[PDB]
């Protein structure tokens, strides 16, 4: 239908695209496919979409959707990645209400892994969201839409006024140049909150009282929450970005220090602060495809045909 | 034809949760806005949360976000309500409502928050803002106003609705956006606002008007919330005595 992809069924929308679920052909393997039309797209936003795609190809980690190939004809543009079978965060409170703070630490860790990985890489997301916020067939968490996503330095002040209203720092409203990795810790304070609440923290009837809320910095705790994770997020969702905690702060917080000893956490945040399948290349050689050319597009990291077969065949 | 089917009456102990559902069967399926609003016996209605922005999951009363969890299965259509650490005080019928413009929003809109469709109501026992006169009068034929006052964050900044709440049944919109009627109220009722007040009048009143009138409208404090009206039960009077001569 698509190259080597029979689509299935719309399973998503996107700024001037629609997200696919699709089923490799060669591999039988499912994946989601952003389709976006070129036609609709001018000089400022088709840069924003080869950017969008080189930050997805310097992110390889277990919390982060993996892009697998990228096909362009002369009127679209299509986007293959990882498909997260249980999908979005936030269509998992719409089902079941708030998360208990057990089950919130468990996916909350995760999505700070990702997040340090990508500032590690010099990376910020700027548009962390629930709906943004994916879960693979196991319920695990998977960042993805990295549509708002930019490079940075540390100690540069960024002038793109992007994010998600709702979880947008209040320096993003009133159009100040920012820390970009600031940006993003307001927004995971505002994520930690509508998980274990099922609600967000400021919301409102239109943009301009969302704003208004946002800028106010005021929000409710609420009984269920405990006196430790109140402590967590007032300390993420500050006013003056100097004043919020910091990734390696967050990590180590009475909140997230609680419950049994995660090692495996802490092997996690510590990789962050810094082989070939030979099987896969054997079957791949049956099926008539180069194993020099298939290194060869690995090594290029072209993400064509090869690239992708590869890549879901280690599955 | 569409139509809120909630589920059946209930006793719970006080400390118990109780569970609602509110399958929404016939007509045009797909998506909706869906509130929980509650009335204690004798008493007004008081809105209790549900979706009402496109930003968040679920939007809650002050009053209610500690106790209230309000969730929903849009493969089956129904929608849950699920209030925990039950009192006396919870004892109440249940009903839930959808929001007449959903389709409309867009973070930029702003909603009349106005209950199209409700359903018969759940009642739950237990056992071990805005200014409207409680009550207005006149005899057949008269017009009788009702006034209902509010303050900026919520008439003032936003449309009000009227209800009209026959006895044993749920609310039924009378008046939204103001003035609009919909299909079905006669042109004897009309709404009007002004600055932060609202009034709704009934001209040439009829015995069959005899029915409490809630006024609404949104509220911009705090996340959000519907305000109501204490309710006014208007009493048609028997009409007054005929001179002979004439
Ligand atoms: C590839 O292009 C992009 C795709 C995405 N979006 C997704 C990626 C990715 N990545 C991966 N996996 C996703 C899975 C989703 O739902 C899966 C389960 C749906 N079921 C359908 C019907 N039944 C009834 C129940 C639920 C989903 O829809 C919410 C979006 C996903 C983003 Cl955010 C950005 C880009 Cl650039």
């Amino acid at each position: 239908r698509i190259g080597y992809y029979e689509i299935d069924r719309t399973i998503g929308k996107g700024n001037f695209a629609v997200v696919k679920r699709a089923t490799h052909l060669v591999t039988k393997a499912k994946v989601a496919i952003k389709i976006i039309d070129k036609t609709q797209l001018d000089e400022e936003n088709l840069k924003k979409i080869f950017r969008e795609v080189q930050i997805m190809k310097m992110l390889s980690h277990p919390h982060i959707i993996r892009l697998y190939q990228v096909m362009e004809t002369e009127r679209m543009i299509y986007l293959v990645t990882e498909y997260a079978s249980g999908g979005e965060i936030f269509d998992h409170l719409v089902a079941h209400g708030r998360m208990a703070e057990k089950e919130a630490r468990r996916k909350f860790k995760q999505i700070v892994t990702a997040v340090y990985f990508c500032h590690s890489r010099n990376i910020v997301h700027r548009d962390l969201k629930a709906e943004n916020l994916l879960l693979d067939a196991n319920l695990n968490i998977k960042i993805a839409d990295f549509g708002f996503s930019n490079l940075f330095t540390p100690g540069q002040l960024l002038k793109t006024w992007c994010g998600s209203p709702p979880y947008a720092a209040p320096e993003l409203f009133e159009g100040k140049e920012y820390d970009g990795p600031k940006v993003d810790i307001w927004s995971l304070g505002v994520v930690l909150y509508v998980l274990v609440c099922g609600a967000l923290p400021f919301d409102g009837s239109t943009l301009q009282n969302l704003r208004a809320r946002v800028l106010s910095g005021k929000f409710r705790i609420p009984f269920f929450m405990s006196t430790e994770c109140e402590h967590l997020i007032r300390h993420m969702l500050v006013l003056d970005p100097n004043k919020r905690l910091s990734m390696e702060q967050i990590c180590k917080h009475k909140w997230m220090k609680l419950g049994d000893a995660d090692p495996n956490f802490d092997r996690l945040i510590a990789e962050s602060q810094q082989p070939l399948n030979e099987d896969v290349l054997l079957a791949m050689e049956d099926m008539g495809l180069d194993k020099e050319q298939t290194l060869q597009s690995l090594r290029s990291d072209a993400y064509d045909h090869y690239s992708a077969i590869y890549s879901l065949l280690c599955d | 034809e569409v139509q809120l089917v909630q589920s059946g009456a209930g006793v719970k102990k006080p400390g118990s949760s109780v569970k609602v559902s509110c399958k929404s069967s016939g007509g045009t399926s797909g998506s909706s806005a869906v509130s929980w609003i509650r009335q204690a016996p004798g008493q007004g209605v008081e809105w209790m949360g549900g979706i009402t922005s496109i930003f968040g999951p679920a939007n809650y009363a002050q009053k209610f976000q500690d106790r209230l969890k309000i969730t929903a299965d849009k493969a089956t259509n129904t929608v849950y309500m699920e209030l925990s650490g039950l009192t006396f005080e919870d004892t109440a019928v249940y009903y839930c409502a959808r929001v007449g413009d959903y389709n409309f929003w867009n973070g930029h809109y702003r909603s009349g928050y106005y209950f199209d469709l409700w359903g018969r109501g759940t009642l739950v026992t237990v056992s071990s803002v805005l200014t409207q006169p409680p009550s207005a009068s006149g005899t057949p034929g008269q017009r009788v106003t009702i006034s209902c006052s509010g303050s900026s964050s919520n008439i003032g900044s936003n449309t009000v609705n009227w209800y009209q709440q026959l006895p044993g049944t749920a609310p039924k919109l009378l008046i939204y956006s103001n003035t609009q009627r919909p299909s079905g109220v006669p042109d004897r009722f009309s709404g009007s606002k002004s600055a932060t007040s609202a009034s709704l009048a009934i001209s040439g009143l009829q015995s069959e008007d005899e029915a409490d009138y809630y006024c609404a409208a949104w509220d911009d404090s705090l996340n959000g919330h519907v305000v109501f009206g204490g309710g006014t039960k208007v009493t048609v009077l028997g009409a007054a005595a005929e001179n002979l001569y004439f």
